[PDB]
């Protein structure tokens, strides 16, 4: 999983992408551990 | 405005071991990763390791993998790279650092770092240094500006840090970078003035050298014979 | 992993001229970051993810790539520019920084202020004796220098050490050290440094005797 709303959920190598607008967070990895 | 401040690098013998520590303040510390990223005596960049926030995930790079641990005090914005078994290679500026702000962040990018703190990993005797002063001989008198130096001679580990009249003194100022020798090292530092400034007024170089808390202040006194 | 390389090492332009650097990678990657670095402080952000300008940065600066193929350019080069420059992606694991190219600048050859110190009351007080030649803000950076004790005898016991480009003369500088004994100091009557540079024809030189005020 790629993209959550739970940051930690998350288990990205490095800092996820937060990708906030009004209401509305989500966060998204963009490092990739193969 | 953001800030890291690493601390305690330093000199060790082959097998031995460090706690480098960083104080973040600036920012919520708790809502970012750490990072530990270091840079060779040849000037290659090799990030070092990573640990994550919240639940505290942490990842190595292999060549490091146990001897050093990461970790991270979210009590006191703190950050530690424990580090054992050391080898020569680990010999590198350590700097702690954290991604961007946040229109300029979330991509794997650095966007902050610490200013850097010196490993050193020898088997060689930390010494102090000497300081001597470079003052003319005979002539080479009114260029209507002149030139002195500090000759900083003898130490054991770098970093050291000249200054001249404690800072008052910058402009036309060029230090020259450490050369090792015999495990030993030398530097030297010149500043120009205009003659009207000189012996009239008064020209210290301030070099420190934390490994042996050397702190001196050469006064660089016209020549007598 | 994804170990990136980075063309050329060494770029030299004259202040007005674009130039461009460039950064392949082993295998895709879909983003890169360029830090600017200069001698004495640690990289800063230049550029975030392959083509935003960290805030502060000149908008003659810019990135663009994609797959493994990734550069920056300056449009018109300055002065101030003279620096390391590295590349850095993590779209893979681990991260990788390339070796970075570094920036020269051109200008017009400016001839070296020469100036010599003799060793110093106190350092032969202690059974040192060194000489000490400065060299300063010339360019080019192709300098050379010998030292002549007495009559011009040559001599190795040499010690040298180069700034960076000044970021804003755009000039190099350089210090040279002899060390020999107090007795071999004192045993020598003449010293000179010999300095030769594009700039003079023939070597510019500066020297004192030993038994001098």
């Amino acid at each position: 999983i790629f993209i959550s709303d739970d940051k930690d959920s998350l288990k990205c190598p490095c800092d996820p992408e937060m990708v906030s607008q009004s209401t509305c967070r989500f966060f998204v990895c963009k490092c990739v551990e193969r | 405005e953001v800030q890291l401040v690493e601390s305690g690098g330093g000199l060790v013998k082959p097998g031995g071991s460090l706690k480098l520590s960083c104080a973040a303040s600036g920012f919520i510390f708790s809502d970012y990763y750490m990072y530990w990223v270091r840079q060779t005596p040849e000037k290659r960049l090799e990030w070092v390791a990573t640990i994550s926030d919240g639940n505290s995930y942490t990842y190595y790079v292999d060549s490091v993998k146990g001897r050093f641990t990461i970790s991270r005090d979210n009590a006191k914005n703190n950050l530690y790279l424990q580090m054992s078994s050391l080898k020569s290679e680990d010999t590198a500026i350590y700097y702690c650092a954290r991604d961007g702000p946040t229109d300029s962040s979330g991509y794997g990018g650095f966007g902050y770092w610490g200013q850097g703190t010196l490993v050193t990993v020898s088997e060689a005797k930390t010494t102090p240094p000497s300081v001597y002063p470079l003052a003319p001989g005979s002539a080479a008198q009114t260029n209507s500006m002149v030139t002195l130096g500090c000759l900083v001679k003898g130490y054991f580990p770098e970093p050291v840090t000249v200054t001249w009249n404690s800072g008052s003194l910058s402009s036309g100022v060029h230090t020259f970078p450490a050369v090792l020798q015999s495990d030993l090292y030398t530097l030297s530092s010149s500043v120009t003035v205009p003659s009207s400034p000189r012996p009239s007024e008064t020209v210290t170089c301030n070099v420190a050298h934390p490994a042996s808390s050397t702190k001196v202040d050469k006064k660089i006194v016209p020549r007598d014979c | 992993q994804s170990v990136l390389s980075q063309s050329p090492a060494i770029l030299s332009a004259s202040p007005g001229e674009k130039v461009t650097m460039t950064c392949r990678a082993r295998s895709s990657v879909s983003y890169m970051h360029w830090y600017q670095q200069k001698s004495g402080s640690s990289p800063k952000p230049w550029i975030h993810a392959t083509s935003n300008l960290a805030s502060g940065v000149p908008a003659r600066f810019s990135g663009s790539g994609s797959g493994t193929s990734y550069s920056l350019t300056i449009s018109r080069v300055e002065a101030e520019d003279a620096a390391t420059y590295y590349c850095q992606q993590w779209s893979s694991h681990p991260p990788t920084f390339g070796s970075g190219t570094k920036l020269e600048i051109k200008r017009a050859d400016a001839a070296p202020t020469v100036s010599i110190f003799p060793p110093s009351s106190e350092q032969l007080t202690s059974g040192g004796a060194s000489v000490v030649c400065f060299l300063n803000n010339f360019y080019p950076k192709d300098i050379n220098v010998k030292w002549k004790i007495d009559g011009s005898e040559r001599q190795n016991g040499v010690l040298n050490s180069w700034t960076d480009q000044d970021s804003k003369d755009s000039t190099y500088s350089m210090s040279s050290t002899l060390t020999l004994t107090k007795d071999e100091y004192e045993r020598h009557n003449s010293y000179t440094c010999e300095a030769t540079h594009k700039t003079s024809t023939s070597p510019i030189v500066k020297s004192f005797n030993r038994n001098e005020c």
